[PDB]
């Protein structure tokens, strides 16, 4: 049981690690597509579109 | 044997914990990729914010945003609802307006609108208005903070395609 | 490429102040615009409480609005009701295994909102007859019970028939922790591209088992490769007719798409039917058979039919829906639509249970209708088939002895019927009983079944080749 | 605001009604009857009357309280007794001096003459206070000494004045919030809408037992604090003795009885057998009644109070329930309940399903037995009660089929099924130990594991001894016991001994009425050590038609060992099992040679 | 057409109904097993007797 | 008393301005301000006058069920008058000895009732805070009711019969040997030792309305007992009211004038068989097989108005009979009535058929408030015990004579050939009694020992050993 205890912050700093690893991506995708979304979102709620649902 | 099934459910403890540590590590990771888009969300509708503040170029948005809801509240009497703020600059466009609403819906002109003296919450809306037909029973809410809300997450795969590539077959 | 483009495309969604009145679980509105079939919505209390909801009927201007958890406090004068687009879609993605979600696809573990990669429609759409294939492999359930006898085949749709009382949903969790393809035993340890998952769906599940299912799952490494579901007895019915829906939406986006090997689990459908019959009667509908609506048929073949294997993609559906009788009896609606649309099913049987044997697996009146393509030489092992049957028929004799126990004696019994009890005690004991954390390997199983088989010489045992007999009796 | 436009049977459309929300209730006519609202359509609110509807004309005004249907939750609900709306029928009587109830009184649900003792919480002026919070203590019984008064869960905000220690009515302030500038006035009691719960900080798992005392309740379908339970209600010791026990013994620290659809005979003798109960908390007999809070409604009283008496008394068990407090809620005839949601869904005209009932009775029976369970209380401090649903469904000539039960097996966790035979042959408590069933006995495990280890594993013999017998009995009914082996023989009549010295309790002799569980563990083990030493000896060359003979003294010494008192207290009485269990291996030890 | 036992018909009649019928094909087998028992013993007995 | 308030004339408003009539009842349009219930004179164009409640109304529009029929009812001619109050009997104490037809209207030539008060038929709820439970045991002087299923006095309790099986003349029995077990009276002096029975006929032959008026007058009971006789030829919807009318007659002299009434009603089945009627031409939804939805709630109301209240010295037992239309209790009158009613008398059809009197059958027969009526200080301290015992082997002999039926007596153990034995003996000479022997609740206790003696004292388990080795050897 003690054996089974020594690795829980092991398995935590595994666990870390394997989070900041995934966390470090999705920063850098993030930051480096953010203003591309933003001026992508912006123009969709800007320029609206005029239709009927008659046909 | 007792301590055997005492090692056994130690066993069973240890592989708890590292299950246990797994999924806070996938949790964290889906944490860390979905944080980005409430911030994203949030800066875009700022940008909306400060786009509609200036009257020069919210007057055709704000224009296009009335008839494109007049084209689907096909009545030829509605009520319009907008801020306190820059109500006259709908009161200018009314007959612009109504000819254009006539010759796209391949309609007569609108006959009669009106902009409803109950104006709309400044603090809440950024520009916009909320469309009501002639009886004020039928709403069409065309506003900058809820089309911004709308499309915020209707885009979320397009966003998810332009952050990441994919990882199926589709 | 991917033409998903059209996401950035933005609609105008209405809000409709215009409730004429309240009727039960549902709200009517007059005035909206351009009707069209299904739609749904979240609806604002006058305390400022969103609420959801979906749309039920459509005629000139007629839209009514059945809400989710009830309608208690809705006014006429200041509930909102927001309509979206269009119906309720699931946000999928691959790394949507090892998540928790509520009924309405919302998870409920401390992650986010899942990050879609697309929006999919819950209802699905017909496989064209002309693109359809056979299921040929082998799920192990790592249950003894269900791996030598009643063997699964990759793509068998094959339920859990048993009681209220009896313990369904512990066999759920062990087979969702255990379940796995032979072909990483069989390739020694080879094979890892076929990747194999799990979609796990709970309904009208008990508060105290629905954490047992999330504390369980959490627990292991089942989770890893599970997507999960839940529906509490006391949350939204309607979420418990989407919950299976939403299932078989992930099942089939991971297989059919992914390329990965699911297998689904279906927990409760005798909750998922009381909810089907609550909706129908909700709208003015004549009652079927046993008050349950007359398209039940119809609805459980929609669900049953999102599996099996398909032409050109290599991902597979498993689905072992889970089932509770009512008053223990084939004839009820539930099972015997399941079993007339399903591949055999596995019994679970009350005596059985409470005679403390666990998993209460009733052989006897338990088949695998696809057993055949689950065994084989390269499937599975090559003695398989016989063993199962072998032990099929050993059990059915020590059964019937039993019965005659009571009737002519002991000592009027032949010594078939003698090496039968024993071999039924000792089935009933060990190979059948199986520790609820305990993981019998297919070839794991097989060997305590010939261990437990070797009790007769090989002169009685008939219902195996004596091309097997000289390979495996002598060990 | 309003006006009666048609009556028909106790519901009563109201026009120019506009504005009123769902289940909002209102004050119908010139008594200002008491009404609930149930559709809505434009200005026409149908609303539903819980009072007499005969010889009625179309003009009566309307006026709506724009509140859901409350209970008034405070110091003064326990020791009295209710109607399906909380009308105390005590001061009922006080009021009007006669056998009839007035029509349309509106006395207060809660006396309000009664000024209690006030012991301010631990929140000071300027501390924020959230829903639930303890801001003071109140003395109300000597058995619910330190009455928890709390804030409504709904509420917040900042103190701006709390009252010093003292005595209040219930018509002084208590405490005053201040949330957004918004200072409101709280007294010594609130109102809560009985239809929704009451929140919880979050819903912990059962996990310690329910006591009831019948043996084959606590032995074989165990029972947790906070969980669920289906009795079959009917007729003899199977309903009133439980109910009896769980009041007396069950440890609960309230317990809120709740009957709809009884007959007024049956209501006499609950409303006069409950005041003259005790209970020793310690070495102090007090009244059940200082621990009991009664809901009194009866057949007569109409269909609109049928059904919300149930839902009154699980809104007061919530309530006891946010103070920590344990408390057991027994619904008798939950059918009736049933049957008057079948009459309301009539009279609405909504289509039913099944036979004749609302396709929703299962979704409002789970979400009234999921108002159950062990909870940590919302507010601060922390707390820990439990509700314990102990809900009695009545058979119509049905014992399962009727959607009633159907429903409930779902959605309950705990059934103790009537058992129809042994009621024909008057064995008592007369409930079927073969569908009757408890999923909580995985759970209590480690309950178990701490006090009595091999509880679970004998339970589990005593119910396969038991089905094997019934298998085997089922089997020689039609053939005959002469060729049964002598293990076949051992398991038949230990069967029957177990059905006629364990499972069966008269609940009326001063021993057994309680048997505590520690007496019934002695007892399970006793017995199961009587089956299994029968089995070794025959196991031998031990004749067993000879051996019942020669240990028929042990026989009889096991059989009457459910004589024992519990009142001895558990050392003693323990010692005269570990003696009978001594005497019987020794016994059989001599006779198998 | 055949025979009835002239029981008001309900589905508690439907029950008991389904439990006899199978209480008797079971009593059926069980008899019939027995009778086939005792039908061996007694051709050995008869020729036992017979010799 | 502040009657004098009566002195007040109100005007009623006559009404020639029928719109419609169908079946039992007639519909007319234009009325000012229709109140719910108030009954109305509607007279024929020939001139007679029959009266009619109001089913329901609708603005101008009241639909009113004539009591007397609608033959005759035209829309030309027919004028109704509506008067201002719903249905009021005219009470008094009088009224005993008097017989009254359907209606209330007197048909023994005698003059209309000098009412003292008028009382609603309807009748008003009793606050469950002043009640009390009936203690008090009554012999009815049958052995097969006063061991098995004791009436005590205060108790609702049907004689469930059927066609053709004399229900008439078990009623007529125990209104004859209707009496206390302990008497409060000492000697029948100082207290009320007789009964005051209101005996309601509705739907019943001439036949049976003869018998019991002439049972009464040979019993001498018709001196203090109130006759509504509404017979076959009498109109059908009439004895929608004759029940009430009877019962509030009963609630008057009971808890008014503090005697002890003996209600008996006729044929509660005609009652349901009007309702049915009534409801159909409402267009009413059906309940069950025809019957209304609400017949569960007016039967409470029927029912319950029984029993003793608070404060007062009277009593109302109330002892009603209804035929079973197929022998059956699953039938909705039968089982709606034992829904309410606090036990019920069976009489069974076999048991007649076999020449024994009465043909009471115990084993669906019960008495669910005698277990608090019987013990020490009332009847015999063993009664309860040797009612639980008879019923036990009455119905171990049931089963063993289904048992014979189905296989040989040689496979029956000497349990069932002792209890075939018990229940010829028993059904032969314990149930069967003349119809005049009125045996007291002792003899029957004694008889019934006797009876038991036939088996051993140690198959009497369901009795206590105290009791057991205090009576069984007496002899």
């Amino acid at each position: 049981e003690q054996k089974n205890a020594g690795g829980v912050g092991e398995l935590e700093k595994k666990a870390e690690a394997g989070v900041q690893g995934e966390l470090a991506e999705i920063k850098k995708i993030a930051e480096k597509k953010k203003d591309d979304v933003v001026k992508i979102l912006i123009e969709t709620v800007i320029k609206p579109s005029a239709e009927v649902h008659i046909n | 044997g007792n301590f055997k099934s005492k090692l056994k459910k130690a066993m069973l403890s240890q592989q708890i914990t590292k299950s246990t540590i797994a999924n806070k590590m996938r949790l964290k990771v889906l944490s860390a990729r979905e944080q980005s888009l409430d911030g994203i969300f949030e800066e875009t509708k700022e940008k909306l914010s400060g786009i509609a503040n200036n009257r020069d170029e919210y007057k055709p948005i704000l224009q296009s945003l009335i008839v494109e809801a007049l084209l689907k509240l096909l009545e030829p009497k509605a009520i319009v609802k907008a801020l306190e703020r820059d109500v006259d600059l709908i009161e200018s466009m009314k007959d612009d307006i109504m000819r254009e609403y006539g010759e796209k819906a391949q309609r007569a002109p609108l006959e009669e609108i009106v902009i409803s003296n109950d104006y709309l919450n400044k603090d809440l809306v950024s520009g916009g208005v909320v469309v009501s037909n002639a009886s004020d029973k039928i709403e069409i809410n065309n506003t900058l903070e809820e089309r911004l809300k709308l499309l915020s997450e209707e885009a979320l795969p397009a966003i998810r395609l332009e952050l990441y590539g994919p990882s199926k077959t589709r | 490429k991917k033409a998903v483009e059209q996401g950035f495309n933005v609609k105008p969604r209405l809000n409709y102040n215009t409730v004429s009145g309240v009727n039960g679980p549902l709200v009517i509105l007059e005035k909206v615009k351009f009707p069209r079939y299904n739609e749904i919505v979240n609806l604002t209390l006058p305390d400022g409480t969103v609420r959801q909801g979906q749309v039920l009927e459509i005629r000139g201007d007629r839209a009514i609005v059945q809400v989710f958890e009830g309608t208690s406090g809705i006014d006429v004068k200041k509930t909102t009701v927001e309509f979206t687009g269009e119906s309720l879609r699931i946000p999928v993605s691959e790394d949507m295994l090892g998540r928790i979600f509520d009924g309405s696809g919302r998870p409920i573990d401390n992650g986010p909102k899942v990050f879609a990669e697309d929006y999919l429609d819950i209802n699905g759409s017909p496989i064209n007859p002309y693109a359809r294939i056979y299921p040929e492999e082998m799920i192990s359930t790592g249950v003894s019970a269900i791996d030598t006898m009643n063997s699964i085949a990759r793509g068998q749709k094959i339920p859990i028939f048993s009681a209220s009382g009896l313990p369904h949903n512990e066999i759920a969790a062990q087979i969702c922790r255990q379940a796995g393809l032979v072909r990483p035993t069989k390739d020694v340890h080879d094979g890892h591209e076929e990747n194999f998952s799990i979609v796990f769906a709970a309904m009208g599940v008990n508060l105290e088992t629905a954490r047992f299912f999330k504390q369980d799952f959490e627990e292991n490494g089942s989770l890893e490769r599970t997507s999960l579901f839940l529906n509490l007895a006391n949350d939204p019915t309607i979420e418990r007719i989407i919950t299976p829906r939403l299932a078989l939406t992930t099942a089939e986006y991971l297989a059919y798409q992914t390329e990965r090997h699911v297998l689904t689990i279906l927990t409760d459908m005798s909750s998922y039917a009381d909810a089907l019959r609550e909706v129908s009667a909700a709208r003015e509908e004549v009652p079927g058979r046993r008050g349950y609506p007359g398209y039940m048929y119809t609805d459980l073949s929609t669900i049953y039919e999102r599996a099996g294997r398909v032409e050109g993609r290599n991902g597979s559906i498993t689905q072992i829906p889970i089932l509770t009788m009512p008053n223990d009896d084939i004839t009820h609606p539930i099972p015997d639509l399941t079993g007339y649309i399903t591949e055999g099913q596995i019994f679970v049987d009350r005596q059985l249970h409470n005679k403390g044997i666990y998993p209460p697996i009733n052989v006897l009146p338990s088949l695998s209708r696809l057993m055949k393509s689950a065994i084989g030489e390269g499937m599975t092992r090559k003695d398989h088939g016989d063993v199962s049957n072998q032990l099929y028929a050993k059990y059915a004799i020590g059964k019937d002895a039993a019965a005659m126990k009571a009737v002519v004696g002991e000592e009027a019994l032949s010594i078939e019927d003698k090496l039968s009890l024993e071999f039924l005690e000792k089935f009933e004991k060990t190979f059948i009983t199986q520790g609820a954390y305990e993981d019998r390997t297919v070839f794991e199983s097989l060997d305590q079944a010939w261990s437990l088989l070797r009790i007769y010489p090989k002169e009685m045992l008939n219902r195996i080749s004596p091309k097997i007999l000289d390979e495996f009796y002598d060990r | 605001y309003g006006a009666i436009y048609s009556v028909s049977g106790p519901v009563v459309i109201a026009e120019n009604m506009i504005g009123c929300a769902m289940y909002e209730l209102v004050k119908v006519g010139h008594d200002n009857l008491v009404g609930e609202v149930i559709r809505i359509d434009g200005d026409k609110a149908t609303i539903q009357v819980y009072e007499e509807t005969a010889g009625l004309t179309v003009g009566d005004p309307v006026l709506r309280t724009g509140k859901p249907l409350s209970v008034e939750l405070g110091p003064g609900l326990m020791e009295t007794i209710y109607d399906g709306i909380q009308r105390p029928l005590k001061a009922i009587k006080e009021e009007s001096q006669s056998i009839y109830i007035p029509r349309g009184i509106d006395t207060p649900a809660l006396d309000r003459t009664i000024k209690w003792q006030f012991t301010p919480g631990k929140f000071q002026v300027g501390d924020h206070i959230s829903g639930g919070d303890i801001y003071g203590s109140v003395f109300e019984n000597s058995l619910i000494s330190s009455h928890k008064i709390l804030l409504p869960p709904r509420s917040r905000g900042t103190i701006t004045w709390i009252a010093p220690a003292g005595e209040y009515t219930l018509d002084e302030k208590i405490l005053e919030v201040e949330f957004d500038g918004k200072k409101s006035d709280f007294t010594l009691y609130h109102t809560w809408p009985v239809r929704v719960p009451r929140p919880v900080t979050e819903k912990l798992s059962a996990d310690y037992p329910l006591l009831t005392g019948q043996r084959v309740l606590d032995a074989l379908f165990p029972c947790v604090q906070g969980g669920t339970t289906c009795i079959p209600g009917a007729f003899g010791c199977g309903k009133t003795v439980i109910s009896q026990s769980l009041s007396k013994y069950s440890n609960s620290d309230a317990i809120i009885y709740v009957g709809c659809g009884e007959r007024g005979n049956e209501m006499a003798e609950v409303l006069m057998e409950f005041p003259e109960l005790y209970t020793e908390m310690s070495g102090t007999k007090e009244p059940i009644m200082k621990r009991t809070t009664l809901v009194a409604n009866t057949s007569n009283m109409p269909v609109a109070a049928r059904e919300a008496s149930i839902y009154t008394g699980i809104t007061l068990a919530e309530y006891f329930r946010d103070q920590g407090k344990n408390v057991s809620m027994i619904a008798d005839s939950s059918s009736r309940w049933a049957e008057a949601l079948r009459e309301i869904s009539g009279r609405l005209g909504e289509m039913p399903a099944d036979q004749g009932f609302p396709a929703y009775l299962g979704a409002k029976l789970a979400s009234f037995y999921e108002r159950a369970g062990k909870a940590v209380a919302l507010g601060s401090p922390d707390r820990t009660g439990s509700v314990s649903i102990v809900a009695a469904v009545s058979p119509a000539g049905g014992d399962f089929s009727d959607p009633v039960t159907t429903a409930t097996l779902g959605i309950t966790q705990v059934f103790w099924g009537l058992d129809k035979k042994l009621a024909q042959r008057k064995h008592f408590p007369s409930i079927n130990t073969s569908v009757s069933y408890s999923k909580y006995t995985n759970v209590l495990n480690k309950f178990y594991d701490s006090n009595y280890p091999e509880f679970p594993v004998l339970r589990d013999r005593m119910k396969e001894i038991l089905s094997n017998a019934e298998e085997l009995e089922q089997v020689v009914q039609l053939v005959g016991k002469s060729a049964l082996s002598d293990s076949d023989k051992i398991t038949l009549d230990v069967a029957t001994l177990i059905k006629e010295d364990f499972l069966q309790q008269n609940g009326y002799s001063t021993y057994d009425a309680f048997c505590p569980i520690w007496k019934t563990f002695d007892m399970m083990r006793a017995f199961i050590s009587y089956h299994d030493e029968a089995q070794k000896a025959v196991a031998n060359g031990a004749n067993w038609s000879k051996l019942a003979d020669s240990t028929g003294d042990v026989k009889h010494a096991v059989s009457s060992s459910k004589f024992f008192e519990p009142s001895r207290g558990e050392k003693e009485v323990h010692g005269e099992f570990e003696k009978l269990l001594s005497t019987m291996q020794e016994r059989f030890a001599e006779s198998t040679d | 057409s055949g025979n009835r036992e002239q029981v008001f018909p309900t589905r508690m009649t439907l029950g008991l109904m389904k439990t006899k019928l199978k209480g008797a094909n079971q009593g059926y087998s069980l008899l019939k097993r027995k009778s086939e028992a005792l039908t061996k013993r007694f051709r050995d007995i008869t020729k036992r007797i017979d010799d």
